[PDB]
């Protein structure tokens, strides 16, 4: 009787649903064909007599990635008028997205949305992915966003947004969508987690040691992290989190709840069982400054607060033992006014693996959600990039003239000069 | 705007030291942005022997010779291989008094004083004009019309 | 890891790149084709020191091909083992330099050399960890002994941290095909003194001089040279590319070799080296190897060891073997003949073991001895340029193009001071 | 509740660890993957389910040899992310691996350190393997002993440093780092023992009878010994002793700590059986010079206090029996202010055999832990051997090109000096 709601808009949202979807399908026993051959109702609903459907939707304004979704595999497993497509791309404008061709589409979405949510009796809240350097993806996830905390109200909403590097980046125009959908979804998601692709990619190549990765192997990284998060809804545990026990936990302020994560061991069948792989080995390794999944250095500040979920055959002993262990270390120092900050949850599910993957299968690991003081970083440095530009008004034309006034830029840089400001004032001791 | 007379000279020596930092040939494979990004911010000793011959300092006397400046960088680089902006005006501050030295009747602060007024430092215009290169093209494989176009457009002008 | 890339010019560099690559492939099993079809497992492990990976699987070395003529790549392409070089590293002139030091130095080296030099910052920048560079070439002609030598001096102010070695052919007397010879000799090792970190002089009529009287064969061709020569290149990097009781990079070597930094002039041999109608006869063992290895007929110079001290030596022995007896051979080839080393420096000799033997042989051994008779070669050099010089023959040539006879004479007292210093050390006593 | 924790640095380092990673397990009868098919507590920890993860950690800049352990049999042993590597080696260059590279890495090996005591609750102290005659061994174990003396203080140290024998070297400019590394351990380390290769090269050819050693049968006999130097902590015995209960009994003063080795019975099985190892015979053979374990004559000096272990069927009479009869003999002769001498230790575990190996199975083995005046002439012929090279500065500019000052050198030469100085004005008669 409890239940949760993905959201998927975007090319990368897309692509990273598809690969959560493999796995939460894996672990739950279901065919692609979506028939097995009380755990799965988190995810799924039954039809009565037979097979499952997912309870997740698809939106994308170009119709290349759905149609590709809608003949592969999985092809019998998605409901078939869940998966919304546009005909025309926003094409990476933002100012498209959500003025001149999403407004038209979100109504069928919202309609889905409802459609969805009369079905599930438990509805515990929202999850939504999208790559924030595009058009579509940004565009529409603020509309949707927007209209939901309104059309629901107190129902959590939860984002796995994918910011730009600090240095590497595909696009040209990306700053400027960016921050605005950073103002957007400030005031408007509840919890908000760091994912540029940088950090992922000296992950891959340092430990699972492949030098030609693509973003299906990112996107397995991604979908691992989110069964960690979730397993707890869905198996028996020694110690349960839910998800609505965290804006109590990881959030002291509204407006402070961008958080970076981590996840250990993350290590290929080669060389894993020449190593004992202990608790506390996994739970330092989880705390390394080079195995943030955002590229930012923790070292730079101070900690807020951790949650950090465990699974597999761990005993809360063993675990008390190793945050004692980091307490002690100098190099880890939090903020004044926490004295304890760790939120510590325990399963006995251990990670499943999915055949022809990178990770091999392991009896313990580890998944840490951490609110650090150091993401300042991030903005100061996307602000910098962004006033380049503003500065001499360069690509503004293609926004004004999708509909979008001239001063709504002024106005989210505002914002962020507000946010940082916020961050400043409150790593200050007393 | 405006800067302060240490500073003025510590803006243009910035811009300086900014440069000479990115004329860099860095050896090795594979490199982390966060070493390229430290690297663009500190010189190394080829870069600032580079530097002080295009001032016209490197080999005019016996205390400023190739073997005298590597033991200076050595003694005053940071980690022995790279000077930061402070290392590089300490640098040069130790450079000024070793070229100077036989001038006996100097004190140190006249010697860098000296030394500034030498590199033209107050002036912006002929103190960038003496940056010099190591090498770049821009990646093209390369090898009687060559010589220059300056296509002067007619000015459509106020009277046109 | 720990790799160095390739770069030779001249037509001499290549005829020896053309075997040394041969020899290379030949022992890491890789066809002609660029595929794989070796028997063992170590075969693949460090395959990165020298070739790259491109996709379909084929393997590409790394090598940088440099002439101001392009009739010997056009050439090297067509013969075996010439499909793996790539297209893109082949840079060439339209007009060469006909063994004139100043135009392939000043004139027309330096217009050309951007388009090396662009490749070549190409092919080091991306590498995992550099080692250093590695530079055939010959002393006896002009664009080779320009070119090479200002592509070292522009190599080394960009990577000043870095290891660089030289294998250079110097024009001995005895075997002369060109008449302008002393003077580009006496130009190029003026240069070559002040950048390179190791040095190592080859000498035709050393190698006519081996070939006749070891290996007893009738008719010996460049093939027969160039294979000893590759057989010599090969034997020094071998314990990097292999596991053995005691690894030794070039690091290493250059540490324990050079006591002084301006003498780092090594000459080289290899053993064992046997008649086709011998090889039945003779039994491989340490001792046999040790007694060819100091043998004076077997060093690739014509300069005689025993007219002189050793500074210090070094061999590598290769195959497995108990180092009990190399360490006690070692001793008994330093206390036997005391007259020949010198004496304020004890345990001059460096030895080290390599598990993995030569395709073919059970032992071998490469030997680096940093010894004062070298002092001889650069004496006749000099004599040789001196009784040229001083009536202005052929001087013209060099001086029509830019250059002065200042830099003879700068050159001439440089490699004279040289001369001199190198065997101050020789009746220098404790 | 007794730990214990192993360092391995450096190439011998890690060839010795090696070494005696074999016998522990074969002793505790765990298979080579880690499980078994309450004394193992002292070198083990266990995981809560099956396997058991070494107490050890390896440390090498060079990643040949740890490459190779991560693919042996005993891949599966070790945890994989305590076999912390570099990329570039510090070639023999003691200056690189004390102030270039081995600073980036110190930093990882102590956060390895923190996390394994953590785990300890009954610390002994430490154990660490290093030649002394290369770079990286040599700078790291510095580096890392300094670190540990302050960061952990009191807990005890014990260091089995192998110096350069006599005249037999492989190198040519070990005694510069060797100096170097002896005055860091120097006022840093509490229990050095002597291991030159030399001495146990005689032992093998002249009781093993091999002709033909390589350096594993080395690493054999060294395992052995401190198989026996710490079996008291895991085994029962009549007469126990503990690693704190030394600084008591063999280190009059607290400069002076380095003392040699021997062991004995050495004998193959070939001839082993034919005598009958009687514990009189056993003990004389001990106190043989022509058997210890480094090169140095005890005949040259006095003894100040001997530590001798035993272990087997052997009763204690029989020890005070023979303990008699080494007071009678003539030419073995105590200091004055020393009445009684020996402290002696009896266990009954009898020494473990691994098969294929040289050791012989037999019923009563000892070790003996000795500290005598005589070995201030292995300092006086390294001070030596120093002396003439820095006579004419030589091969000091790899040395200050590294960031080392050139006052550096002088300060070894003042402690040596010093150190010589103390253990004559010790041995004098009241
Ligand atoms: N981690 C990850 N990021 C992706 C992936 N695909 C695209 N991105 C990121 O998404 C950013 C651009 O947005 P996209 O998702 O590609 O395109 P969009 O969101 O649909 O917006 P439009 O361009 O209008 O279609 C790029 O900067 C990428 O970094 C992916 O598969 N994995
Ligand atoms: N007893 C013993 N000694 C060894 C062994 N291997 C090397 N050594 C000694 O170690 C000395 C040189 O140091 P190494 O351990 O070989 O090299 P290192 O300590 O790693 O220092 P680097 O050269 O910088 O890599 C030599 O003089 C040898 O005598 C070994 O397996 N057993
Ligand atoms: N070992 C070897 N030496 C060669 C070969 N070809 C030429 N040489 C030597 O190179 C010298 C001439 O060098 P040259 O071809 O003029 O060099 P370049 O000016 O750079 O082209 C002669 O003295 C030869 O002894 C060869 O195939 N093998
Ligand atoms: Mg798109
Ligand atoms: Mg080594």
């Amino acid at each position: 009787m409890r239940e949760v709601i993905s959201i998927h808009v975007g090319q990368g949202g897309i692509q990273v649903g598809n690969a959560c979807w493999e796995l939460f399908c894996l672990e739950h026993g279901i065919q692609p064909d979506g028939q097995m051959p009380d755990a799965f109702n988190t995810f799924f609903s039954e039809t009565g007599a037979g097979k499952h459907v997912p309870r997740a939707v698809f939106l994308d304004l170009e119709p290349t990635v759905i149609d590709e979704v809608r003949t592969g595999t999985y092809r019998q497993l998605f409901h078939p008028e869940q998966l919304i497509s546009g005909k025309e791309d926003a094409a990476n404008n933002f100012a498209r997205g959500h003025y001149t061709i999403g407004k038209e589409i979100v109504d069928l979405c919202l309609d889905r949305i409802r459609k969805l949510a009369d079905n599930c009796t438990g509805l515990q809240g929202f999850l939504v992915f999208n790559s924030v350097g595009g058009g579509t993806g940004s565009g529409l996830g603020s509309l949707l966003l927007e209209r939901l905390s309104v059309d629901y109200g107190k129902k959590s909403k939860l984002g796995f947004t994918i910011y730009p590097s600090p240095q590497v980046s595909t696009a040209v125009v990306e700053p400027y969508n960016s921050i605005l959908s950073t103002h957007s979804l400030l005031e408007h998601t509840d919890v908000a987690v760091m994912l540029d692709n940088e950090a992922i990619y000296d992950i891959c190549r340092r430990n699972l040691d492949i030098e030609r990765p693509t973003y299906t192997n990112l996107n397995r990284l991604i979908a691992q992290v989110i069964s960690s998060l979730t397993a707890s809804l869905r198996f028996d545990g020694a110690l349960n989190v839910d998800i609505t026990e965290f804006q109590t936990n990881l959030v002291p302020y509204p407006r402070i709840h961008f958080m970076l994560s981590s996840y250990a061991p993350i290590i290929s069948a080669e060389k894993a069982y020449h190593e004992q792989l202990s608790v506390a080995e996994i739970t330092n390794s989880a705390f390394e400054p080079a195995n943030m999944m955002a590229k930012c250095d923790p070292r730079h500040g101070k900690y807020m607060a951790c949650s950090m979920m465990y699974r597999g055959d761990v005993v809360p002993k063993d675990v008390n033992a190793s945050i004692a262990t980091i307490k002690t270390k100098r190099t880890i120092q939090f903020v004044d006014w926490c004295p304890t900050g760790f939120k510590v949850g325990i399963n006995y599910q251990p990670p499943t693996v999915v055949p022809g993957g990178d990770l091999a299968k392991v009896m313990r690991a580890v998944c840490m959600i951490s609110n650090s003081t150091a993401i300042a970083e991030v903005f100061s440095r996307l602000d910098h990039k962004f006033d380049l530009m503003y500065a001499k008004r360069a690509f503004v034309h293609w926004y004004v003239g999708e509909g979008m006034e001239e001063g709504e830029f002024s106005e989210a840089r505002e914002d962020l000069a507000a946010l940082e400001k916020d961050y400043e004032e409150v790593g200050i001791e007393t | 705007k405006n800067l302060t007379k240490e500073q003025i000279r510590m803006k243009n020596l910035k811009e300086a030291f900014n440069f000479y930092c990115k004329q860099q040939n860095v050896t090795g494979v594979a490199f982390t942005f966060d070493r390229i990004v430290h690297e663009q911010n500190v010189i190394n000793l080829a870069c600032f022997m580079l530097f002080l011959k295009q001032f016209n300092i490197l080999n005019k006397n016996k205390y400023v010779t190739k073997r005298e400046i590597q033991i200076m960088f050595k003694k005053y680089a940071l980690n022995y291989k790279e000077l930061d902006l402070d290392h590089f005006k300490i640098m040069i501050e130790k450079v000024a008094i070793a070229f100077y030295k036989e001038e006996e009747n100097l004190s140190n602060i006249d010697r860098v004083e000296k030394l500034y007024q030498y590199i033209e430092i107050d002036n912006i215009h002929k103190f960038r004009s003496k940056f010099g290169l190591l090498n770049q093209p821009f990646n093209i494989q390369v090898k009687p019309f060559d010589q220059g176009r300056d296509i002067v457009l007619k000015k459509v002008d106020p009277v046109v | 890891m720990r790799e160095i890339v390739h770069i030779q010019g001249g037509q001499c560099g290549n005829q020896i790149g053309a075997k040394f690559w041969e020899v290379i492939s030949d022992e890491h099993g890789i066809d002609p084709t660029g595929t794989y079809h070796g028997d063992s497992d170590l075969q693949l492990e460090r395959i990165n020191v020298y070739y790259n990976e491109a996709t379909g699987g084929r393997y590409v070395p790394r090598a940088i091909l440099m002439d101001l003529e392009p009739g010997t790549m056009d050439s090297v392409r067509a013969g075996p083992f010439g499909q793996l070089f790539r297209p893109d590293n082949f840079v060439f002139g339209q007009t060469g330099a006909g063994n004139n030091w100043a135009k392939g130095h000043y004139t027309e080296g330096a217009e050309l050399i951007d388009s090396v030099l662009d490749v070549v910052r190409k092919e080091a920048e991306g590498c995992d960890c550099l080692q250093g560079f590695q530079i055939t070439h010959s002393l006896g002609g002009g664009t080779g002994s320009g070119m090479g030598t200002l592509l070292i001096s522009k190599v080394r102010e960009e990577y000043p941290d870095r290891i660089m070695e030289t294998f250079s052919v110097v024009p001995s007397p005895k075997v002369s095909d060109t008449v302008v010879e002393p003077y580009n000799a006496t130009l190029s090792v003026h240069q070559l003194v002040e950048n390179a970190d190791e040095c190592m002089v080859i000498d035709n009529e050393a190698l006519y001089d081996i070939c006749f009287r070891t290996l007893k064969l009738t008719t010996p061709t460049y093939g027969d040279l160039n294979h000893l020569v590759s057989a010599a290149m090969s034997g020094v990097t071998c314990c990097l590319r292999f596991p053995g009781q005691l690894n030794s990079d070039l690091r290493k070597l250059a540490v324990n070799l050079i006591p002084f930094p301006r003498l780092h002039f090594f000459m080289i041999g290899f053993a064992p080296l046997t008649s086709r109608g011998s090889q039945q006869y003779r039994a491989l063992t340490v001792p046999e190897l040790t007694q060819q290895m100091f043998d004076a007929k077997n060093m690739m110079c014509a300069a005689d060891p025993r007219h002189g001290r050793y500074l210090t030596a070094s061999a590598l022995f290769r195959g497995r073997m108990s180092t009990k007896e190399v360490d006690e051979q070692m001793l008994n080839v330093q206390n036997k003949n005391s007259s020949y080393f010198v004496e304020w420096i004890p345990n001059n000799i460096k030895s080290s073991i390599c598990d993995i033997p030569p395709k073919g042989l059970k032992m071998a051994v490469t030997f680096v001895g940093n010894s004062t008779a070298i002092q001889e070669m650069f004496k006749r050099v000099a004599e040789q340029f001196t009784a040229m010089f001083r009536r202005k023959a052929f001087l013209h040539w060099y001086t029509g193009e830019g250059m002065d006879e200042m830099e003879f004479t700068e050159a001439e007292s440089n490699m004279n001071d040289l001369v001199s210093e190198y065997q101050q050390y020789q009746d220098a006593t404790a």
